[PDB]
DNA sequence: GCATCCGTGAGTCGA
DNA sequence: CGTGTCAGTAGCTGTCACGGATGC
């Protein structure tokens, strides 16, 4: 039916960074906020991908210690956002 | 080439029909040909920057 | 990547530097398939030769998280990094 | 009186020439066509009359000639006859409405001859879902109005050429035999005194060539080519010879590859110019080609194809035109002057609208389904086959539809106000297929000729890159069969000037001499000077006697335009302002009330008839009940009509096509009155503007060069305020994993914004929504392998799970702001039939009601156009003695040089509209008004006047009504003779120290608003391709920093900020996002990176076989990110 | 021949510059602006920068 | 001419071999994308299609080859894959090109660099974000240094700068809450924006771009309305009249930037014809028949 | 050795 | 899958100046 080249047919376009920027710097700064405990397994279950047992061979801890840092850590950066005013 | 025939009235005074006829030949080629001129004084413009 | 490098150099490229830009041989004609949108293999748009259609994501579906960074799937054949590959990485058709 | 036939408002004309003729149909060139196309009742009746025996419609025509289909031996046929259509499939608004196409079905009846069996079935088949114009002259495709534009093309026929060579500086010359269909032939004389043909693009081959294939002996040719001794050095200097040799040469040449046999091109000679299957003149090119060669001059026209005695005859006119003779009477043919050809005059430029425009792809539509019924034939047994079996309707619709579809004369009339629709439907382009191309087209297609006298307007054009190429028809113009336009003159017999009125053509035309319009004429009819103005053939003008002319022009403004002629005082403005005047006329925007201009010039009330955005009686009665909604008449005979109301309608680019019933109650009309008008209509009259009191003064700089000073009470009265409605649509889909679906349910959003949603997810009616509003609420599904790892870790910080959603709802564009006034869903689940992949969708109708602004683009009829510098308040302005203040300030400087007097006379003139006028009777008649008629000597306040373009009123009366203006309510006369008024500062309170020209103009508010022009981005979406950020407005886009602002950049020195704007601000992928950062932190500008463009340049040379590396100072090689392997 | 072949005749000066392998040092208005480096001129030379 | 084409070869190292092919290279996909259309349907780029005519006829010819068919038709077959490889660099160069649906030539990879749509020139020497353009309007009580801009189009302009003042005063609690209220319009932004642009220089266009004072920098004044306010004496070096055309306004951000605007292309301090010497900012119109 | 013919170029910005 | 009596573009020239390789 159609080609690009050809007039009439619409360009692809890719929205702008804005918002995940803007959302990157505030996760930033509550992520310096943390101990370097919880942030180096925030680090790496999200950032990096890991698995929780992955995780837990790479630090030297154990399975519910990454467990509980992740599930504080968590809370802990929410407590940060809402003490800034991030909506929910 | 110039009409043989000059128009003789005025804006002012109001030209005939045949006048303004007249009149729109000039007024036309004048308007077409300036785009074509534009464009090789463009072009001109580039090839010397 | 700093902005000062001196010269651009341009010459006639080999078939030999075709083939050593090449990540694969493009087989077949075909494009992708028309339902599923995913590329067929071997084609003009094929993901072991171009790259990954999504990020972190194979044709087959066996990697589909970023834990797996850089592995070679064994049953499609795809690298597994970001989409921007498919903006650089060179094919080939090797003439009969 | 103007205009005194219908009803209309009583518009005083200040006429000194009486009409003959009145205005034809506006809208015949796209009515007549249509309705020969289709064979209606109407176009049978007009030809009926027209002296016709036997006529055939267009659709008759093609069925005609197709019938019958036959393979090579015979034993099969098939025929068609009886075209007819069922009623229309659904209304006009309802196709508008659901996005269909206005169209009937058509049936045709077709039958299978059987030679071999002596047995024929006859049946009615189904041909396809014709599409039908509407009473408008439109079309509908696929809910959008559409015209189908009259196009200029070259008239077929043989037409020749006095070219000059280049190298050796003689005169040459060429002919070129164009006919309706099928294969071209143009034979030449180049510079080596040698005749040659081209046969259909292919090699040139000498001409004796030709002559030797079609069985001419090489001693007949000496015998008819002896005179001239270029055809003796064509036959000495041929390289074979033979009737069987020169036809394998010709085969050779043409259709290369293929085996050469005497009859397999004895074949293809006789089908490509002498069989009427892959060949045909029309009527209008057979009739062309025996007036110019002068042979069959009195046969009637029945030879529908060339003949072999044409092209010898064309031979013989080039040769003999070669070596400077002027005459040639072909043997045994009338006699005919040798010359060469315009192809730019009027007689061989020809004109096919509509009708032929649609006949020729359905002529296209039942070949290639002739060439199915042929292969079917000879596939099916010869025993079951019917007509329905043979018949594949695919192409013939899927042909219509092209033409409706990716055509070129089908665009959308433009529906700006009903003056630029009736002009749309009005145009007349040389552009398109069979035309030519817009790189094709030389200074000479453009300019105006001397035949377009009476046809084409001189004036009506664009002043773009269409210049020339696209004109209007004029006013009296007509369309003939043939495809040349004829013009209305009146018939002098012996220098007496007689009411016979009868249409010529451009060649007829100029077989005569006409006088011009404006000739001073006995009550009998005699000329009073022996010597008038009279045009000749070439574009003379020159004196001549009384008894020399043949014919005279019937109205002055005969040569121009129906929005041309409505510019009052067109004979003191120029052609470009004029040209200016009229081409923003078809761009003003309907106001929210109508006011019929002060100074008219009659042309209105047609022009607002004939557009169609009116609401004319049909048949006279009573008004039995009006209101807002329809209005219902009651019949003398006891039948009722009722004509509902457009209200509110998206009049297509935006404006607010709006009607309203103008009668009352229990109100006599009759046939063919205005019982109500639409927009940009007062009255039955064009109503394009307002009246606005204007002063011509240079006010504080304000109004400096070109700008415009307003009172404010344009702003507070709505007087220049106009309605204008956007349609926004979105549709919810079936996606990958799973279904777009619209609800109000949006993830992380308030309970306040989505508050103006009702429960659908849906903006409810009549709330005003700002830019960035929700209109329809959609929700996508997204896939958990596609989000950010920070979009992932902010997911689980914020325990929000089963959001797989993502937000995709339809908001308020930037500078978009209304009220919400229709909404229409369409539902898959509700039986709408929507496009496959799509279960809902849904469109909102946003209104806005826009005033005056700055910056706004206002103009008047004599091309004076200027924006709006300043609005200030109805204190500050300039007021007269009386206290009224001015509405408009004008700068003065830019009057005299435009050479555009007219807006002064207006003015004039228009200030003694506005106040009326008194002429003192005692003492006789005065001798300025003695032309005048006597329903002039006397004016009431605020009256209507005319002046028709080229007579109307003259200096010497408007200087008399200068004198005698009316005086105010108190008594006092506020303007002078000279037409200036004392004017008092509203800012200080002195008087200003000279009398300022005051009057009332009528000005237009043009469709250019700053509302829809401001534009503004800091970041958004980015190509994907080049990563440079989009273009358009309507795409957020930024702005393009081209090479020439590059060029000022550097010639400033500016290195920083060009280096600046093209990486970080453009294509920076990296940059671009680190500056946002650095701008919201507080930090400096980071250092700028490497543009991607250049990346995916390198990227295409390598491509195109191109090693291009980059190398350090070093020498060695460096990479972007990226490797390469085998 | 980065400055010769964004002017005119693109592929004339590709080829030509692709057979006799021609090294284009990026010291030049044209080049620079393509490059996305800051001109050597204005504000942009050694020595104002 | 000969020897000019020769000696590149002796000189350079590189064979002339590499004239001829036997490895064609395939662009990367993203550059020739394939996008979905609305109606269900898709469209790709021609190079797709060239591309996939060149495979097809090679697959053939390999076909061919195996099947031992007659030198005919393999020579016939290598004739159209030669035609195919020159349409996919350049088609049309050679004869008649290849026409799409529609008799429309496909464009090719060389078209992507040709003429004023090629890359050059189109992507490379012109581009731009934090910019805008809208009507001009003559505004006489403007300095000439200064400019008047609307409102709704500096706030967009200065649309980031505008949230850092707004999570500075503490009218936004953070930087995402002052871009919604920068969308939202909340009346505290316009007092934010009097602040934003306090000295810093704007760039006003007006195309064509004949002389380096087609662009000039100015002081922007928040003004209301929706229009551009120029000051009278610049419209000589723009040729700039007031019947409805527009400028554009281009934002410099980085330092270097905003100083070349104060100091180089200021309109204060380009008041003379850089061509001729003689003065361009002078009264003109209705100031030279007021003096 | 020269007339022929091929290929190159032909303003910018808009909604 | 097998295929088997005629079975044969649309469109179009309504651009031109200019230089130099290509060709009788
Ligand atoms: C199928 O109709 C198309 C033509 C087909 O093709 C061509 C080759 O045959 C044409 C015929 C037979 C025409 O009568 C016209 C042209 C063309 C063609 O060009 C035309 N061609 C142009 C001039 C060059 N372009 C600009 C280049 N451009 C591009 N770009 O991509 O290049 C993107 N943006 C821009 C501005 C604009 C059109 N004006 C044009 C006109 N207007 C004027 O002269 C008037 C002074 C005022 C305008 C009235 C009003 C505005 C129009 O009535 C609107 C309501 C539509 O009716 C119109 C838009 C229509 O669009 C549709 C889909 O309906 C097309 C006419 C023609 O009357």
């Amino acid at each position: 039916v159609g080609s690009t080249d050809q007039s009439g047919t619409p360009e692809q376009s890719t929205p702008d960074e804005v918002n995940a920027a803007l959302d990157r710097l505030l996760i930033a700064d509550a992520l310096a906020q943390l101990s370097a405990e919880h942030r180096a397994v925030i680090q790496r279950s999200y950032y990096r991908g890991w698995s929780t047992a992955q995780i837990a061979t790479d630090l030297g801890i154990a399975e519910g210690t990454v467990k509980s840092r992740l599930h504080y850590a968590v809370r802990a950066l929410r407590l940060t956002l809402q003490e800034l005013g991030v909506t929910r | 080439e110039f009409i043989p025939r000059p128009v003789k009235s005025s804006f002012r005074e109001g030209l005939t029909v045949l006048e303004y006829f007249i009149n729109t030949h000039g007024a036309r080629k004048g308007l077409a040909d300036t785009a074509l001129r534009t464009a090789d004084s463009g072009y001109l413009t580039r090839r010397l920057v | 990547d700093v902005n000062f490098f001196d010269e651009l150099r341009i010459g006639l490229a080999t078939a030999e530097d075709i083939r050593q830009w090449s990540y694969g041989e493009v087989k077949k004609p075909e494009t992708i398939n028309y339902r599923t949108l995913k590329p067929e293999k071997d084609g003009l748009f094929c993901e072991k030769i171009f790259g990954p259609t999504r990020d972190w994501e194979c044709y087959c579906g066996k990697y589909k998280r970023v834990r797996f960074k850089g592995i070679i799937c064994e049953r499609c054949g795809v690298e597994v990094t970001r989409a921007k590959v498919r903006r650089e990485r060179m094919g080939h058709i090797e003439l009969a | 009186s103007n205009n005194s036939v219908p009803g209309a408002p009583n518009r005083v004309s200040f006429a000194k020439l009486r009409e003959p003729l009145e205005v034809p149909g506006l809208l015949d060139v796209q009515t007549d066509s249509f309705e020969w196309l289709i064979g209606s009742p109407r176009w049978r009746e007009s030809a009926a009359e027209r002296g016709d025996v036997n006529p055939v419609g267009g659709l008759e025509e093609v069925l005609y000639e197709l019938s019958p289909i036959e393979d090579f031996s015979g034993s099969m046929s098939l025929s068609f006859s009886d075209p007819r259509f069922d009623d229309v499939k659904a209304p006009v608004d309802e196709c508008k409405d659901k996005d269909m196409t206005y169209a009937a079905p058509l049936f045709v009846t077709a039958e299978f001859i059987n030679n071999n069996t002596g047995e024929i079935k006859s049946q009615t088949v189904f041909m396809g879902d014709f599409p039908m114009m509407t009473e408008k002259g439109t079309f509908i495709i696929n809910g959008t109005e559409r015209v189908v534009v009259s196009q200029l093309v070259r008239s077929p026929g043989v037409y020749f050429d006095e070219t000059i060579d280049k190298s050796t500086d003689k005169t040459l010359h060429s002919v070129k035999v164009i006919p309706s269909r099928g294969a071209w032939l143009e034979f030449d004389v180049d510079k080596r005194d040698t005749v040659g043909v081209r046969i259909d693009r292919k090699r040139r081959q000498p001409v004796t060539v030709l002559l030797k294939a079609l069985g001419w002996t090489s001693e007949q040719i000496v015998e008819r080519f002896g005179f001239s001794e270029i055809m003796r050095s064509t036959l000495e200097k041929d390289n074979t010879v033979g009737t069987d040799e020169a036809l394998l040469d010709i085969y050779r040449k043409l259709r290369p590859g293929e085996p050469p046999t005497k009859e397999s091109a004895q074949t293809l000679l006789e089908n490509l110019f002498f069989k009427e299957k892959r060949y045909d003149l029309a009527r209008v090119g057979r009739y062309k080609v025996n007036k110019k060669l002068g042979l069959h001059v009195g046969e009637p026209i029945t030879s529908s194809t060339l003949t072999e005695e044409d092209v010898v005859a064309t031979i013989e006119y080039l040769v003999r035109l070669h070596e400077g003779q002027t005459t040639m009477t072909v043997p045994g043919g009338v006699e005919v002057p040798v010359e060469t050809d315009d192809i730019d005059h009027f007689g061989n430029r020809r004109l096919r609208t509509v009708g032929e425009l649609i006949q020729n792809q359905i002529r296209v539509g039942m070949s290639r389904m002739e060439r199915v019924v042929r292969e079917r034939m000879t596939t099916q047994d010869v025993e079951a086959i019917t007509p329905q079996t043979l018949i594949n309707i695919r192409p013939v619709v899927a042909a219509i539809k092209e033409f409706f579809g990716t055509s070129q004369l089908s665009q959308f009339m433009d529906q700006n106000n009903p003056l630029s629709g009736l002009t749309h439907k009005r145009r007349l382009s040389a552009l398109g297929p069979g035309g030519l191309s817009r790189e094709r087209a030389g200074l000479e297609v453009r300019d105006v000729h001397p035949s377009h006298y009476g046809r084409m307007c001189p004036i009506e054009t664009p002043e773009g890159p269409n210049i020339g190429l696209i004109g209007s028809l004029s006013v009296y113009a007509r369309v003939n069969p043939f495809g040349f336009i004829e013009t209305p003159y009146r018939k002098v017999v012996d220098g007496v000037v007689s009411d016979e009125i009868v249409y010529l053509t451009a060649d007829e035309e100029d077989r005569h001499v006409v006088a011009q319009a404006n000739s001073p004429i006995d009550a009998d009819g005699r000329f009073v000077e022996p010597r008038v103005l009279v045009r000749r053939k070439a574009g003379e003008v020159e004196y001549v006697p009384s008894s020399e002319v043949d014919y005279m022009d019937v109205s002055p403004r005969q040569m121009v335009s129906v929005a041309t002629a409505m510019i009052p005082f067109l004979e003191h403005d120029d052609a470009n302002r004029a040209l200016m005047g009229a081409n923003m006329q078809r761009q003003a925007v309907p106001l929210v009330r109508s006011e019929a201009p002060l100074v008219g010039t009659g042309m209105e009330l047609r022009a607002a008839i004939d557009a169609g955005d009116v609401v004319v009686a049909e048949e006279s009665g009573v008004i039995e009940e009006v209101s807002a909604d329809y209005i219902t008449v009651m019949h003398d005979n006891g039948t009722r009509r009722t004509y509902r109301m457009r209200k509110f309608a998206r009049s297509n680019h935006g404006t607010c096509a709006n009607q309203c019933p103008i009668v009352d109650a229990g109100d006599r009309v009759e046939a063919g009155q205005v019982i109500a008008d639409g927009p940009c209509t007062d009255d039955g009259e064009m109503a394009l503007g307002k009246n606005l009191l204007v002063a011509i003064m240079p006010w504080e700089g304000h109004n400096y060069e070109d700008a415009i000073i307003l009172s404010n009470r344009l702003v507070e009265e709505d007087v220049l305020t106009s309605i204008h409605i956007e349609e926004h649509e979105i549709d919810a889909r079936d996606t990958k994993l799973g279904a777009e679906e619209i609800t109000r349910d949006i993830p992380n959003i308030s309970d306040e914004v989505l508050a103006d949603l009702d429960e659908r997810g849906i903006v409810r009616i009549g709330a005003e929504v700002r830019d960035g509003d929700i209109l329809v609420g959609k929700v996508t599904p997204k896939g958990e392998t596609e989000l950010t790892p920070e979009e992932r870790l902010l997911r689980a910080i914020f325990g929000e799970k089963a959001r797989e959603v993502r937000d995709t709802s339809l908001k308020v564009p930037h500078g978009e702001s209304g009220k919400v006034i229709g909404i229409r869903v369409f539902s898959r689940e509700d039986e709408d039939e929507l496009p496959a992949g799509v279960n809902e969708l849904v469109r909102v109708y946003v209104a806005q009601k826009r005033k005056i602004s700055d910056g706004d683009k206002l103009a008047g009829r004599h091309g004076n156009k200027g924006v709006i510098g300043k609005i200030l308040p109805v204190e500050d302005m300039p007021f007269l003695a009386d206290g009224t203040p001015v509405d408009i300030i004008l700068n003065t400087h830019g009057v005299p040089r435009r050479m555009n007097i007219g807006q002064i006379l207006e003015t004039h003139l228009g200030w003694c509209a506005h106040s009326g006028w008194k002429v003192d009777a005692a003492k006789g008649v005065p001798d300025w008004a003695a032309r005048l008629p006597d329903e002039l000597l006397e004016a009431q306040p605020n009256a209507i006047v005319s002046t028709p373009v080229f007579d109307g009123a003259q200096e010497a009366e408007l200087q008399g009504l200068l004198s005698c203006t009316l005086p105010n309510r108190d008594g006092d006369v506020l303007v002078d003779a000279d037409g200036k008024a004392m004017l008092f500062d509203g800012r200080s309170g002195e008087p200003f120290p000279y009398p300022v020209t005051v009057g009332y103009m009528y000005i237009m508010k043009l469709h250019h608003l700053v509302d829809d022009k401001i534009h503004a981005r800091s970041t958004g979406p980015y190509s994907m391709i080049t990563q440079q950020p989009l273009g358009g407005k309507a795409q957020f886009g930024g702005q393009r920093f081209g090479e020439m602002e590059c060029w000022a950049m550097q010639a400033y020195g500016a290195a920083y900020t060009l280096q600046e704007l093209l990486t970080i601000k453009s294509d920076d992928t990296v940059g671009r996002v680190k500056v946002y950062e650095a701008i919201v932190k507080g930090e400096n500008i980071p250092e700028p990176g490497i543009p991607e463009s250049f990346k995916v340049l390198l990227k295409e040379l390598q491509s195109l076989c191109l090693n291009v590396e980059v190398l350090s100072s070093d020498g060695a090689a460096i990479e972007l990110r990226e490797g390469e392997d085998e | 021949w980065l400055s010769a072949a964004s002017f005119q005749e693109t592929t004339r000066v590709l080829t030509d510059a692709a057979i006799n392998c021609r090294s284009d040092k990026l010291n030049g208005l044209k080049e620079n602006v393509i490059i996305g480096k800051l001109i050597p001129a204005g504000t942009g030379i050694n020595r104002y920068r | 001419k000969r020897l000019k084409v020769v000696a590149a070869f002796q000189q350079s190292g590189n064979s002339p071999m590499g004239m001829v092919l036997d490895a064609v290279p395939v662009i990367p996909p993203e550059l020739r994308p394939m996008v979905q259309l609305d109606g269900g349907r898709f469209a790709t780029s021609d190079l797709n299609d060239l591309y996939r005519r060149v495979i097809n006829r090679n697959n053939r010819l390999k076909r061919l080859i195996d099947l031992g068919a007659p030198e005919i038709i393999v020579n016939n077959e290598k004739r159209m894959l030669q035609e195919s490889v020159d349409a996919l660099f350049d088609n049309g160069r050679r004869g008649r090109p290849v026409t799409g649906p529609g008799n429309r030539p496909l464009k090719s990879l060389s078209d992507l660099l040709k003429g004023k749509q090629g890359r050059f020139r189109q992507n490379l020497l012109g581009k731009v974000d934090y910019s805008g353009r809208s009507v001009i309007v003559v505004g006489p009580q403007l300095k000439l240094h200064q400019c008047g801009l609307p409102k709704l189009m500096a706030l967009e302009l200065f649309k980031p700068f505008v949230m850092k003042r707004l999570v500075d005063l503490n009218h936004a609690q953070n930087i995402k809450s002052a871009k919604r209220m920068v969308e939202r319009q909340r009346p505290q932004v316009w007092d934010v924006l009097e602040e934003v642009i306090a000295e810093h220089p704007v760039l006003l266009n007006r195309a064509p771009t004949l002389h380096r004072l087609g662009i000039q920098a100015f002081e922007p004044m928040l003004v209301e309305g929706k229009a551009i306010q120029l000051h009278p004496l610049v419209c000589e070096a723009f040729n700039a009249d007031f019947d409805g055309d527009q400028m554009a306004v281009h934002l410099p951000l980085s330092a270097e930037a905003q100083a070349e605007a104060r100091i180089l292309m200021l309109s204060s301090n380009n008041i003379l014809s850089p061509a001729s010497g003689r003065p361009l900012a002078m009264p003109r119109l209705d100031m030279v028949t007021g003096l």
